[PDB]
């Protein structure tokens, strides 16, 4: 894959020589042998100019959700113009009746056998 | 043929005699590579000196190319010293 400056990639390793696996950064430089990634670190936040080979780097899908939500909201607004687009946390479940006719409650007897 | 007893200090033996630098024991190639469960001798096969090239992050132009250039410069300096000593 042709990585480009400013892209967001995930530092995934395939012994260690360091412990930066699972951290995400933005590409600042690219060359044939390796791709340059900058990772922010606290001392105020400092920065590290990491350089890694393409073998241990992959694109990050973190911004996919943002773009998808933006497009969906735009489409919904356009359709409704003919709105409550805000995301909502999982609301508590409402009351519902349960029927034991098809399933008799069994005392599992934690023995269990 | 004449005796092959040619002599030359190479400019190193003179200093080693002037200073108290005893000759190295010349133990062997094996050297412990910390942070790993392998010895990976200093030189001779899969040397640790080549580890910097095979490792994955080189924090602080590719620095691996810089290290290779430094190795080439050191080798060329050694060759130039050998040529200078041969000139004598």
């Amino acid at each position: 894959k042709v990585y480009k400056v400013g892209d967001i990639v995930d530092i995934k390793a395939n012994m260690p020589h360091k412990f930066y696996q699972g951290k995400t950064g933005v590409v600042y430089n690219v060359t044939k042998s390796s791709v340059g990634v900058i990772i922010n670190k606290m001392v105020r936040y400092l920065e590290k100019r990491l350089n890694l080979r393409v073998e241990h780097i992959k694109h990050s899908k973190c911004r996919q959700e943002f773009l998808e939500r933006v497009k969906a909201n735009a489409a919904k607004r356009a359709e409704a113009k003919a709105v409550q687009l805000k995301r909502q946390p999982a609301q508590p479940r409402e009351s519902r009746i349960v029927s034991t006719e098809g399933n008799v409650p069994q005392t599992l007897a934690p023995v269990p056998y | 043929k004449p005796l092959p007893k040619a002599k030359a200090m190479t400019k190193w033996e003179k200093f080693a005699a002037k200073k108290g630098i005893k000759p190295k024991e010349r133990a062997g190639k094996m050297i412990y590579d910390e942070a790993s469960g392998e010895w990976v001798p200093k030189w001779g096969y899969k040397g640790a000196n080549k580890k910097l090239d095979d490792q994955w992050l080189v924090e602080v132009i590719d620095p691996r190319t810089l290290n290779r250039a430094e190795r080439k410069r050191l080798v060329k300096k050694n060759e130039k010293q050998q040529r200078r000593n041969m000139k004598n």
